[PDB]
RNA sequence: CUUGAGUCUCGUAGAGGGGGGUAGAAUUCCAGGUGUAGCGGUGAAAUGCGUAGAGAUCUGGAGGAAUACCGGUGGCGAAGGCGGCCCCCUGGACGAAGACUGACGCUCAGGUGCGAAAGCGUGGGGAGCAAACAGGAUUAGAUACCCUGGUAGUCCACGCCGUAAACGAUGUCGACUUGGAGGUUGUGCCCUUGAGGCGUGGCUUCCGGAGCUAACGCGUUAAGUCGACCGCCUGGGGAGUAC
């Protein structure tokens, strides 16, 4: 996230424009992940427990939509 | 026999010393009855790290139907060569002979 | 919406730098099949490129690296 | 008999899948819902806001006819994309017309460049073009009467993204998004593009050759937080956005609405 | 002591403490100060209102050298981080680059075991 | 794994008709060749597991070839366990 | 005899296996520079490291281990499992047409092999992590959870061990029975007039019909409808223990 501000350029407008690019790179996330050991097995479930709940949030959800709520 | 495909590169005070080496490689893999299908001298050329404590290096290419003797030996030469830096010897399908798309 | 297959390329090159380089990140990293929208197959060559062009200094491992 | 077989043929050579042939009659009116029949598997719920031309009132009553478009089928229940794109067609026709004779001639009045090129507005629409194609030399329509009439002589032309720049006054003259996405780059540069789908955090205003746009929740209006989207723009619009951001890798371009 | 006009800050934010360095552009360290430093202790010194202190106070430091331009290097996860440049940017220094440095491994070491609470 | 010409030759020799290719006989040819040329390859790579289950299976292959053309025809069979030199 | 089974031709994708090289990031240590009083850690602390100059910061070096991004209910493998890049040796799978062989097949008690992690033996290696151990907390106690350290081990070679919720808790092989939404990998035709259009094969994720089921659920990848072979069960404990 190597970042120069530009000439006659705000500094809170260039503070702002780093985390953008931080976030980009999803390098606090990253440093969190890293933060401990997680067993292989443990992060396999969390993949798959994730997929699974995307899967449902995205058609479930979906067919609950088609009826209306009032 | 088996058509490789080859990029060395060569550290930047030994740029005038290229030609010469370029030379060699190529008669060994002509003494095999091997052929040689593009050769490309991309020149000096800006690292995108520095290898070895250098910013530039000289990249040469060539592509190379040859037994896989003759490649073993130019490997082992390379290893030992204080002048290349990096080489990668890299098999390929084809004899590829059209150029490369940093030259055009 | 992938640029391979429309142009029909049999395989992604190392050695040509500029397409790489529209698919590696600021950062210097490989960017995600689904924002580039490139098909599966396509993909992992083009990874392989960039790992190959990595290696040979063509492009970089990352942005602060020096 | 093979009347059914040789009718089902008939009957596919007397449609195609765009907004080309004319063929729903609007056999419901009610505000705010206009409704036809293309000889399509249901009726369009078409919006009011597809059919009132260029100063807000409804113009075609029972019977009336345009097309709608097609490619898409059902979402639940229901049959279209909207007839208001039809239109689009109608105008780019116009606009290739011009190759025919080298000079497309209607009138267009540009007062100012959102990004660069004054802004045309031919009948009900109104297109944004690069800086240059509103004036054919360094005339600028800034000391012209206020949103004059001329026509519009095209400069400039993008083909794939649709943003043309035209010429007016002087009447006696006469893969692929993403490599080079430095064009709507520098800073700032407005584009006017059409929303399709807000996501509750998001609107996704896209138009420029195949890219994505988001302009969030945070900008969008002047409140931050309490906005909703939905409730504060639209659905299917042309708006008055611009970049912002840029990442030609991650290919998120971050425009803004707040300007 | 010599004068030097441009300089960088590097700032380690951890997760219980942030440091903040000023040192020339060669590597040199001219000064430097910490939330720990400032008279925050524990839950206070993991905080962003304590490294924009600690910025501060290292800013404070280096009037002798009399830095005009800086550029920041930004390290670690914390709270001061976006505060602690802040900071820097009110005691008055033309703030030139913001980059961020956090050691990234590409799956090297072994961390330790996650805790149980 | 064997190369086209080798194949071939093998092909050629053990065939009637050249052209055939799956001839009993010549299946037991391709085979044994086949697993002549690994037994190399193991001598230097003995933890190669995974590899090894492919030889083997090729080799129970080769086995109930053999035991097949007992059965149906025994002096060919003979012939066959002569030129290729199989104990059985 | 050719429909099962196999062989040949050309391609295809792949973290499939074995061997040998190499790359970059990060941690640790060593040497040196700059620099000055804290660092570290937690819920809060303390032990611990620091003015014998730590932490921070820059330069140079050593060494080990693992491979960010790509990366995906993606791929490959009989299962165990397999993930930077390159080369060498090597096994399987699938498709396209043909050509050939002509039931050569399926299953399998004993038997043989492969078989995570930990563990064992001998010889190497040892950065990080960490059973044991030590100290600091917490607590009524705390032989734990938390903290600071930390040795076997993890890594390599060659042997042994032969077990795991070794799981889809679902033996293998074959046939047959409504559908939808995908993913992946081929391949035929079609104006590829464009990212497409119409098929046809392989593997695969989810939902659901008939039917089945104690219900939960399974549902063309069956837990449906059948056939072939094998393995296994007969109340709980005692016990997968004793001899």
């Amino acid at each position: 996230p190597v970042i120069k501000v530009r000439e006659n350029e705000p500094f809170d407008v260039a503070l702002r424009r780093f985390k953008r690019s931080c976030e980009k790179a999803g390098v606090l996330a990253e440093v969190r992940r890293r933060e401990f050991y997680e067993k292989p097995t443990t992060e396999r479930k969390r993949a798959k427990a994730s997929a699974v709940k995307r899967h449902a949030k995205k058609l479930a959800r979906e067919n609950a939509r088609r009826t209306r709520l009032y | 026999m088996r058509h490789y495909e080859i990029v060395f590169m060569v550290h930047p005070d030994q740029s005038e010393q290229v030609p010469g080496m370029i030379e060699r490689y190529t008669a060994a893999i002509t003494g095999a009855e091997g052929k040689i299908h593009r050769l490309e001298d991309w020149g000096r050329r800006q690292l995108a790290y520095p290898i070895n404590k250098l910013h530039k290096a000289h990249y040469v290419l060539m592509n190379v139907e040859a037994p896989q003797e003759v490649i073993d030996e130019l490997e082992t030469t390379f290893r030992f060569n204080d002048a290349v830096i990096r080489s990668m010897v890299m098999r390929t399908k084809h004899a590829v002979t059209e150029a490369s798309p940093m030259v055009k | 919406f992938c640029r391979f297959t429309a142009e029909g390329v049999q395989e992604i090159d190392y050695k040509d730098i500029a397409t790489l380089k529209n698919y590696i990140t600021e950062s210097g990293k490989i960017v995600p099949s689904r924002i580039t929208g490139t098909r599966a197959k396509y993909q992992r060559q083009l990874a392989r490129a960039i790992k190959r062009a990595r290696y040979l200094s063509l492009l970089p491992y990352t942005d602060r690296h020096q | 008999e093979s009347f059914a077989q040789l009718f089902e043929e008939s009957l596919k050579e007397i449609e195609t899948r765009p907004g080309s042939i004319v063929r729903g009659v609007v056999v419901a009116i009610d505000k705010d819902v206009v409704l036809v029949d293309a000889g399509l598997k249901s009726e369009s719920a078409i919006p009011a806001e597809q059919f009132k031309n260029a100063q807000g009132e409804l113009e075609i009553q029972v019977g009336d006819e345009v097309d709608v478009a097609l490619d898409a089928v059902e979402d639940g229940f229901g049959e279209t994309l909207l007839s208001r794109e039809k239109a689009k067609r109608h105008e780019a026709w116009i606009t290739l017309e011009k190759a025919y004779e080298d000079a497309e001639t209607v009138t267009g009045v540009i007062n100012g460049k959102v990004k660069g090129g004054f802004t045309v507005e031919l009948n009900g629409i109104r297109a944004f073009l690069p800086g240059s194609l509103v004036d054919v030399r360094p005339v600028r329509d800034t000391l012209h009467l206020e949103g004059k009439e001329l026509e519009f002589k095209v400069i400039k032309l993008d083909q794939k993204r649709n943003n043309v720049v035209v010429s007016r006054r002087a009447v006696i003259e006469s893969e692929d998004p993403w490599v080079a996405i430095a064009k709507r780059y520098p800073e700032g540069t407005k584009l006017t593009g059409r929303v399709t789908n807000l996501t509750d955090y998001g609107c996704f205003v896209e138009i420029e050759e195949g890219v994505e746009g988001l302009v969030h929740v945070s900008e969008m209006d002047w409140t931050n937080k309490n906005i909703h989207p939905s409730k504060v723009v639209n659905v299917g619009d042309v708006v008055e956005v611009m970049v912002l951001d840029i990442d030609e890798e991650r290919r998120r371009i971050s425009l803004g609405l707040k300007q | 002591r010599k004068q030097v006009s441009d300089g960088v800050a590097h700032i380690h934010a951890s997760f219980n403490n942030t440091i903040v360095t000023i040192t020339d552009r060669q590597g040199n360290a001219l000064g430097w100060a910490t939330a720990g430093g400032s008279g925050f202790r524990g839950s206070r010194k993991s905080t962003p209102f304590a490294a924009q202190v600690a910025a501060e106070r290292c800013a404070d430091a280096v009037k002798e050298y009399g830095i005009k331009n800086l550029e920041v290097m930004v390290k670690g996860p914390g709270p001061g981080r976006e505060s602690t440049i802040r900071a820097l940017n009110a005691a008055g220094f033309r703030i030139t680059n913001i980059t961020d440095v956090t050691p990234i491994p590409h799956n090297g070491c072994r961390p330790p075991k996650k805790r149980r609470v | 794994s064997l190369s086209t010409e080798a194949t071939a030759k093998i092909v050629s020799e053990f065939g009637r008709d050249a052209n055939d290719t799956g001839s009993t006989e010549v299946q037991v040819a391709l085979l044994t060749a086949q697993i002549n040329h690994l037994q190399g390859h193991f001598a230097e790579h003995k933890k190669d597991h995974h590899s090894r289950r492919g030889l083997l299976r090729m080799v129970s292959q080769r086995r109930k070839l053999l035991d097949y053309l007992k059965r149906k025809d025994v002096a060919r069979y003979t012939q066959l366990i002569e030129r290729l030199g199989l104990r059985r």
